[PDB]
């Protein structure tokens, strides 16, 4: 008659975590590194675009970037970074 | 409906849909077969390509993709018929020009 | 009887009739004379305008009884479908606006198709010009009898009446009898004289 | 330069008369004078004989190119 | 409908005021057809804009005024925003220009500011 | 295919459906532009380096 | 519908000249000025 | 605030209007369709600036009206960041002062945008401001409006579209600023 | 004030695209499940 609930109950419940220090350090180093390495220019976010109007503020707090330097002797011809 | 016993008008079998093409008339055929007989209107969602109702797509849970078409009712029946057999005639919509 | 061969290619139709046929040589070869008791039933959704206004006032005055008469009205400014059994009709003749709809009966000189059941070739359906007469059977000139292969032994003929101008025009220009005298098979002429003329 | 035939075909006659009849049925402008006429299609055939119809047919070749011809400018015949 | 460019061009207050003036020129020059309330809607929006824009200083300016101002103040190191907004303001004191001029003292000097103020006050 | 068109209820290809009609309408293409005065490159060539 | 074109009809009954289904109404001696086509069954083939 | 925008669209003219040049009729209709509306991304439109392309006037089976495609150009109200504006006061609330230009009304100025020395009233609806030693600790504005000056600092578009099967917000709003040094009471500055 | 609304767009079919549906897609399409073998109430009303 009445279809069951979306989540039927469970007799068992998951085993609790085991405590471990060097692992917890690693746990910390995981959350540190995932936020750290995103700086590496291998990571890419969108290029800057769609500015309102030229205001000399853009000259003063301008963003700086210089083109990346891969190994030009290992990849196919078109590898030039531009 | 069927015929004189129950008020059914006339039947226009395949062999006259053939002569209409023979002459080559197009608006006559279109009228006689979908305007006059059983014209009907339906609603579809472009995004998923499925049918809907009352200006709403239950699949995508959105409003900005539904639109209304003209259609012979027999073909709307057919599109609701296939789905039972898990053969899904999805739709891609386009400009009328 | 399945889906397709049923109601996808074999879709039925309304604004149509069926009746027995009988000869009538005293008409042209491009007219079929429908009976009066059918011309009150098939109706054309005309659209009133600057040029035609006053004629349709004359129709709407009549009611469904006199032959040239009307059965329903639909209005531009509101899309309701008044029924001429009711109401002082003459006023509704005055209330007409350009773009309103009145459903008139058949009137002499209306393009109307015509057909014989066992279709074999292009010519088994044609486009005649209608007329009304007091008997109760479709009557036409017998020269056209070879195309249909109809013989007045007691046959039945169908009939349709299109509902949109462009369709009407295509019916007349392409399907007119006068533009289809020769058969498209080899150029032989079919519409011609018959027994008792040939003698 | 245009390549298609200079005559109008049956089908063009049919469709142009049909669409102009639809137009004339509404309150679209009319040019030929009328002798108490009441039916749209008769107005249409009168104008076509008068070559007054405001239409241009845009014939299509299979490859997407096209031509245009003035209804007043095609060869017409009964 | 589609928008090819939602940011096609900025404009001076006179440009829209000039359009409004020529629009009110034909004001109700048509017949008493009274097609729809859309007539009323467009009348309301256009009249209210014109009436409010009448309160703005940029009233009664002229095209040659604008162009000669642009040429005159070309060398003052100003941005498009500064140029256009100033044309849209006609200021009378040095207090508001500092509002309008970002990094004013790092970029400009009070004598340039005074020259700009005098030029705009007289020309416009 | 025309048979499809019969199924779908839209006009076919061959016959009177093969071509299009354009209105002989009183129309001026590319009518004269409305000028603008505020913006020109002469006024607005960027001053940055 | 329900009304006649504007005024006080609320009832609906059937009448028809010829093989049709139109909804008689009775503030105007009318058909609710609308009618609708009855839909029906048959030509195929009390509880459980 | 007034900004030009480039558009395209397709439009029809009913067959009882060919008696007049199409450019004129497309002008009227295109105007009527946009008239006094917001566009989701750019705000309130005012009117067309000018048309630039009138594609051929097709006609379609079953329709008497011709159909045409257009390229054209329109003006819309979009104030841009930090821009300086003048506006009538529209009202007051603890959440901020209300402002309007008469023809447009969706502007707010919250207390954070209000001048510093005071940011609440005597609990009466009208905003009453204060200064440190001078001024009567009461100066205020009026709803029917004085044309104050303000700096635009924030905005918002909100989708007023319907949801679900068919059968208090506004799509477009702005935030102004008056707290800047050199800015505040219009009778004073 | 009001935001502009596209009233309608004249549209036409381009293609049919035949294909299958997954169990999860089938869930997403459905409005309700049906979990009963009976169809009517046992009462006089024969209610579904
Ligand atoms: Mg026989
Ligand atoms: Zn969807
Ligand atoms: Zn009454």
């Amino acid at each position: 008659l009445k279809p069951p609930p979306l989540f039927p109950d469970t007799d068992y419940k998951p085993v609790p975590l085991k405590t471990g220090e060097g692992e917890e350090y690693m746990l910390a180093l995981k959350q540190e590194l995932r936020e750290t390495m995103k700086r590496m220019p291998y990571f890419i976010e969108t290029p800057e675009e769609r500015q309102d109007i030229e205001r000399y503020s853009k000259r003063y707090m301008k963003v700086y970037k210089e083109e990346w330097i891969p190994d030009w002797r290992r990849l196919p011809r078109e590898m030039m970074p531009r | 409906t069927e015929g004189r016993s129950r008020d059914g008008g006339l039947r226009l079998g395949e062999m006259e849909r053939d002569c209409l093409i023979g002459y080559g008339a197009s608006m006559l055929l279109l009228e006689r077969l979908m305007i006059s007989s059983d014209a009907f209107e339906v609603d579809v969602c472009g995004q998923c390509g499925l049918l809907g109702y009352s200006g709403w797509c239950h699949y995508c849970k959105s409003s900005c993709h539904v639109s209304s078409l003209r259609i012979p009712y027999a073909c709307k029946l057919l599109f609701q018929e296939l789905q039972s057999m898990n053969i899904i005639p999805r739709l891609k919509l386009s400009k009328y020009n | 009887q399945g889906r397709f061969r049923g109601n996808l290619s074999g879709k039925r139709v309304d604004f149509s009739g069926r009746t027995v046929i009988s000869p009538d040589p005293n008409l042209r070869i491009d007219e079929v004379a429908v009976p009066v008791h059918v011309a009150k039933i098939l109706t054309f959704p005309e659209k009133v305008n600057k040029a035609n206004i006053n004629f349709l006032r004359k129709l709407v005055q009549n009611g469904p009884e006199v032959h040239p008469g009307a059965n329903f009205i639909q209005q531009r400014h509101t899309q309701m479908k008044r029924f001429l059994k009711y109401g002082n009709r003459e006023k509704m003749a005055q209330e007409l606006k350009y773009g309103d709809i009145v459903e008139r009966h058949l009137i002499d000189g209306d393009v109307v198709l015509f057909n014989r059941q066992p279709s074999l070739h292009k010519l088994s359906i044609m486009a005649h010009l209608a007329r009304v007469k007091p008997h109760r059977t479709f009557r036409f000139n017998e020269c056209v009898c070879t195309p249909y292969n109809a013989d007045f032994d007691g046959d039945e003929m169908n009939l349709h009446l299109p509902q949109t101008e462009e369709a009407k025009a295509e019916a007349l220009v392409l399907m007119g009898t006068k533009a289809n005298l020769v058969t498209p098979r080899n150029g032989e002429p079919l519409i011609a004289a018959i027994q008792d003329f040939l003698t | 330069k245009r390549i298609t035939t200079p005559y109008m075909t049956k089908y063009e006659r049919a469709r142009v008369l049909g669409t102009r009849a639809l137009q004339i049925a509404m309150c679209a402008p009319v040019m030929v004078e009328l002798e108490g006429e009441t039916d749209p299609l008769l107005i249409a055939m009168k104008e076509l004989k008068a070559r007054k119809i405001p239409i241009i047919i845009r014939r299509y070749l299979p490859d997407g190119s096209y031509e245009d011809w003035g209804v007043d400018e095609l060869i017409i015949t009964d | 409908m589609e928008v090819k460019d939602a940011n096609s061009a900025l404009l001076s207050n006179y440009e829209v005021f000039q359009l409004l003036t020529d629009l009110k020129e034909q004001r109700k020059e048509s017949g008493k057809n009274k097609h729809s309330s859309g007539q009323q809607n467009l009348n309301t929006i256009t009249y209210e804009t014109l009436k409010y824009i009448s309160k703005t200083p940029c009233r009664h300016q002229s095209p040659e005024i604008v162009r000669e101002f642009l040429t005159a103040l070309k060398s003052h190191k100003l941005t498009k925003a500064e140029k256009l907004q100033l044309l849209n303001h006609r200021p009378v004191t040095a207090v508001e220009i500092q509002l309008m001029v970002e990094e004013s003292e790092e970029r400009l000097t009070e004598e340039q500011i005074e020259a700009l103020l005098h030029t705009v006050t007289s020309i416009l | 295919g025309v048979s499809e068109c019969i199924i779908m209820g839209i006009p076919m290809n061959i016959g009177t459906g093969l071509f299009k009609l354009l209105h002989k309408a009183d129309r001026d293409p590319n009518p004269p532009k409305r000028p603008l005065i505020f913006d020109t490159n002469e006024f607005h060539i960027p001053l940055v380096t | 519908r329900g009304r006649c074109p504007d005024c006080g009809s609320t009832e609906l009954v059937e009448d028809s000249h010829y093989s049709q289904s139109q909804l008689v109404c009775s503030d105007c001696g009318c058909v609710v000025t609308e009618g609708v086509l009855t839909t029906t069954f048959s030509d195929e083939g009390s509880t459980g | 605030m007034f900004v030009l925008v480039e558009m395209v669209d397709t439009v029809r003219i009913p067959p009882w209007q060919f008696e007049r040049k199409l450019n004129d009729s497309i002008a009227e209709e295109l105007n009527k369709k946009l008239a006094n509306k917001v566009v989701y991304n750019v705000g309130l439109c005012i009117c067309l600036f000018d048309i630039t392309k009138l594609e051929d006037a097709y006609v379609f089976p079953g329709d008497g009206a011709s159909h045409t495609k257009v390229h054209f150009r329109c003006v819309v109200f979009h104030p841009f960041l930090d821009e300086i504006l003048i506006g009538k006061i529209k009202g007051c609330s603890p959440e901020g002062v209300h402002v309007s230009l008469g023809f447009f009304d969706d502007i707010l100025i919250p207390p954070e945008s209000l001048q510093q020395p005071a940011k609440f009233d005597e609990a009466e609806q009208v905003w009453v401001w204060e200064y440190e030693t001078e001024e009567g600790a009461h100066d205020l504005y009026m709803d029917t409006g004085e044309e104050i000056r303000f700096r635009v600092v924030d905005e918002s578009f909100v989708d007023t579209s319907p949801t679900g099967p068919s059968s208090k917000e506004a799509p477009y709003t702005l935030v102004g600023s008056i707290s800047e040094p050199g800015l505040g009471l219009l009778s004073w500055w | 004030k009001e935001q502009f609304r596209e009233t309608d767009v004249a549209k036409k079919i381009s293609h049919i695209c035949f294909g299958m549906k997954s169990p999860e897609e089938m869930r997403q399409q459905a409005h309700i499940q049906v979990v009963s073998k009976n169809l009517y109430s046992q009462d006089n009303q024969h209610a579904p």
